[PDB]
RNA sequence: CUUGGAUAAGGUGCCUAAAUAUUCGCUCAUGAGAUCCCAUAAAAGGUGUUGGUUCAUAUGAACUAGCCCUGAAAAUGGAUGGCGCUAAAGCGGA
């Protein structure tokens, strides 16, 4: 309702083929689950990894199926593990990671801003594997710990964030960053 | 205590520019409560008088008035552009103007 | 990352007189007030005088600044110590063939130092305040020099060590100076 | 166990801390920055260090939502509320309890409030107010005249 | 900015921020007065801005230094010059905006009895993070010979003394007043005193 | 040759029209850094700090790559375009 907290990634359900001929005239039938930005950029990604993976090239083959999964309880808090595969300047490397969020995507949206500020790795040169979900007494990484203590209290330490209509720039008192 | 106001104040800025080129046909304007585009908004038909002094007398008097009209926003910030009947001197460009409250609503 | 809560708990001796109000530290006891300030790191700092025990927490943290809180809990304990028993650091002047001789005025400051490798000339060094320059009653060639402030004791006996350093000769095999030769308390 | 004498006690609720207000299940956060501005709710659930998940029962206009921790201004009431509440115990505790009255009550919901009626007043109504000033400076010029 | 004359305090305030927000307000027409100016804060350490005014120092016209770069140190001449390179001074209308700003060490009549503003878009305390390193502008100029540090605090003593002399009997004032207005409230008809309190008078 | 509307390339701290906008990470430099052509920098190093991989009962190791640092010396006084900027007005994203 909000849109300057949206991020613009979605998941999608994609099932596809090659066309019959005489030699193979019921070929294997694929599917993969992409996120992406819409509809059309995962049928690109589609593509491009039967390609790679299968001797799939769309010019020789047919789409059956784009779904746009939804999520399920977008209010209910989970734990997410990300498997990824990136190039680096002067090799490639995969990688384990673990976030907190309420959908895969929202989690998906911090893994992208997370390998670009620590690594400079654009999303030109990502592959994801297999997000999932994992349970609490599985978790790996000690800054996920932290957040699943039994009463968990902190005080709020940041500076204040104001209306534009209220951020004069003639005070009469200088203001105070206590807020206790 | 005499000499009622009904009015807000404002004041010119320059041209509506860009760096290196002028444009003289639109002004912009400042107004005194508002910096909000939201806030602009609400003034968008008014009337602008301009007026100053001489030192020769002219048609018996010594002042005399420039017409002109608010126009839309300016992006973010609360400024407005205005356009004029002639167009405003550039020896002006801090000096007072009244955004009216004729056309009412 | 940052961690959310980090705290070390730091006894109170018997004899002692605590004061914090804005990380401002004040201690009192028998030798002596001693003042300290700590508002250049970013604690909140908690005291029970019913009990004993002053705490230190820090809230979201990294560990270069999570490294601050032993030494702050250090320098508490330091100075506890320091108003009930004082800080003693003992001397040695040591010469291979000219005698050094030391004497000591104004009300046991300013020790002046004569004939280190037979100079002719006079060296003078000045203590810190609150500290006190006594010669040893046991052993010949001893320096007494103590009290209450642990920073201020120790750098008046590093700078009777800095007074007699030896210019260009090979000092592996010219060992003359003062030098530090045991720390503990009165 | 041997529990604690008052002389404990009170000594407990004697030692003020620097830091009240903390974040939990049941603060009041009136609200600073965005479309919801101006408004109050309760932290239900937080999900990191800097998003937390935020719920005003239908008593006020904000649904429940995840909202950057960085906008909101902790407030002085906490109602002591459950594990995993949904909005509908929240609404019954919240209106057993009274807490929304009685931030009413204090010094910054008043103004608050009287800021609110300040902005509806008509031309009459502050005609009004003006001739009761001047009303009342009279009185007051005369006392002050009599004192000296 | 619709006002005759904003008289601005500057001790606690960030140079570059302070300058950048003075110099706008002067180009848009307004009359300027800031005091107190060698309390003004840098975000380096001392050091690294001694080292600043040391590269400064050593750029002159080499074959006359009548001329070129005049290095001046009070530290409201500092402002003056930064501010000053904010502004086209090289037009009429820059230069008119230039003769606008005046700027003060210490706090002289005519201000010490007005009243005084802060930007807090500007202020050291809500900008800088509390582990970084800061210097104050006196000391730096005093570093580079100015040779009037003392001789300010030992002012600003005694105008806090009157100062506070000046607030005591103002708070004095204000409960003698208060105390009149609570017992006038009830000569007065009850619906004037019913539409004060409808509106919280 | 003109009137009005809405853009491209590129920009929104002041010079200078438009964000001291919002939302995530990283970085402290006693010669920081700041985007085509474009106006220089390497081998070799770091017990600076941040992520990741593989071995050994909660410590010891070995590797890997982001920002920072050493390597880094010229002639009139000078140049991210200037001021300046470190809860960025820097670098990688939204
Ligand atoms: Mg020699
Ligand atoms: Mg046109
Ligand atoms: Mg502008
Ligand atoms: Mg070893
Ligand atoms: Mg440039
Ligand atoms: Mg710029």
């Amino acid at each position: 309702i909000d849109n300057s907290l949206n991020t613009n990634i979605h998941q999608y359900h994609i099932v596809g083929r090659a066309i019959p001929t005489a030699k193979d005239k019921n070929p294997n039938v694929y599917r993969m689950c992409i996120f992406a930005k819409n509809d059309t950029n995962a049928k690109s990604r589609f593509w491009y990894f039967m390609k790679k993976i299968n001797k799939l090239k769309k010019s020789n083959g047919e789409l059956l199926a784009c779904e746009q999964i939804k999520e399920r309880f977008p209010l209910r808090v989970k734990n997410y593990g990300v498997l990824l595969r990136y190039d680096s300047r002067t090799g490639t490397h995969n990688m384990y990671k673990e976030f907190r969020d309420t959908t895969k995507e929202g989690a998906i949206a911090q893994l992208y801003s997370e390998m670009a500020g620590r690594h400079r790795a654009r999303a030109s040169s990502i592959n994801i594997i297999r997000i999932s979900e994992i349970s609490s007494s599985l978790v790996r990484r000690p800054h996920i710990k932290q957040l699943l203590k039994r009463r968990l209290r902190f005080p709020a330490l940041h500076l204040p964030t104001l209306q534009k209509e209220y951020r004069k720039k003639f005070a009469s008192k200088r203001p105070s960053t206590y807020r206790m | 205590l005499q000499a009622v106001r009904l009015y807000e104040k404002g004041v010119i800025l320059g041209y509506k520019r860009s760096q290196r080129n002028q444009d003289p046909n639109f002004t912009l304007i400042s107004i005194k409560n508002v910096n909000t585009k939201k806030h602009a908004q609400f003034y968008v038909g008014k009337r602008v008088a301009y007026v100053y002094r001489t030192t020769k007398h002219h048609d018996g008097v010594k002042i005399k008035c420039i017409w002109g009209k608010v126009c839309r926003t300016h992006g973010n910030s609360g400024v407005i552009r205005a356009k004029f009947k002639t167009h405003i001197p550039p020896k002006a460009f801090g000096d007072r103007v009244r955004i009216l409250m004729y056309p009412s609503n | 990352m940052k961690t959310i809560v980090s705290t070390q708990k730091v006894l109170i001796p018997e004899g002692v007189k605590v004061a914090i109000n804005a990380r401002k530290v004040t201690v009192s006891g028998k030798y002596g007030t001693l003042r300290r300030s700590f508002r250049h790191l970013p604690i909140d700092i908690r005291l029970n005088k019913l009990k004993k025990y002053i705490k230190v927490v820090m809230w979201f943290g990294v560990p270069d600044s999570l490294a601050c809180i032993r030494t702050v809990c250090t320098h508490l304990k330091n100075m506890f110590t320091g108003v009930t028993k004082k800080f003693l650091y003992k001397m040695r002047l040591v010469h291979a063939h000219f005698p050094i001789n030391s004497n000591i005025v104004d009300n046991n400051t300013r020790i002046e130092i004569r004939n280190y490798l037979g100079e002719k000339s006079v060296r003078f060094v000045k203590a810190l305040p609150g500290v006190v320059i006594e010669k040893s009653p046991n052993v010949k060639d001893e320096i007494y020099v103590s009290g209450a402030d642990i920073e201020n004791v120790s750098l008046t006996a590093a700078l009777i060590h800095q007074s007699v350093l030896c210019r260009n000769k090979d000092i592996r095999k010219f060992l003359d100076g003062i030098y530090v030769s045991e720390v503990t308390t009165v | 166990r041997v529990e604690l004498t008052e002389e404990e006690k009170l000594y407990i609720s004697k030692k003020n801390l620097l830091f009240k207000r903390f974040v939990e299940p049941g603060r009041l956060c009136l609200i600073e920055y965005g479309p919801y501005a101006g408004k109050l709710c309760f932290i239900v659930d937080i999900v990191t260090i800097t998003r937390v998940i935020v719920d005003g029962a239908f008593i006020t206009g904000v649904p429940r939502m995840v909202i950057p921790l960085k906008r909101l201004k902790l407030l002085k009431e906490r109602i002591k509320i459950n594990k995993n509440c949904k909005s509908g115990f929240l609404r019954k505790t919240v209106n057993s309890t009274k807490v929304l009255e009685e931030f009413n009550n204090s010094k910054l919901g008043k103004k608050m409030i009287i800021k609110k009626k300040r902005d509806e007043a008509t031309d009459f109504e502050r005609f009004q107010v003006y001739f009761a000033k001047r009303e009342l400076k009279k009185k007051m010029t005369t006392i002050k005249n009599k004192k000296n | 900015m619709y006002k005759k004359e904003y008289v601005i305090d500057c001790k606690g305030h960030l140079l570059g921020r302070l300058a950048s927000l003075i110099a706008k307000e002067l180009l848009n027409g307004q009359r300027i007065v800031a005091v107190r100016c060698e309390d003004i804060n840098i975000s380096g350490s001392l050091y690294r801005n001694k080292l600043k005014y040391q590269e400064f120092l050593r750029l002159r016209t080499n074959t006359n230094p009548k001329k070129g770069p005049l290095h001046l140190r009070e530290p409201s001449k500092i402002l003056w010059r930064c501010v000053r390179g904010m502004l086209p001074h090289k037009t009429y209308k820059g230069q008119l905006a230039l003769k606008k700003l005046k700027v003060c060490v210490g706090m002289p009549y005519p201000y010490d009895k007005k009243k005084k503003y802060v930007l807090p878009s500007a202020l050291r305390a809500f900008r800088l993070k509390k582990h970084r390193r800061y210097c104050r502008l006196g000391t730096l100029s005093s570093r580079v010979g100015w040779n009037y540090d003392t001789l300010v605090k030992k002012n600003e003593v005694l105008r806090k003394q009157v100062s506070k002399a000046y607030y005591k009997k103002k708070v004095n004032n204000l409960n003698e007043k208060k105390e009149i207005k609570t017992e006038a409230l009830n000569l007065i008809n009850p619906e004037q005193r019913q539409v004060l309190e409808n509106f919280g008078y």
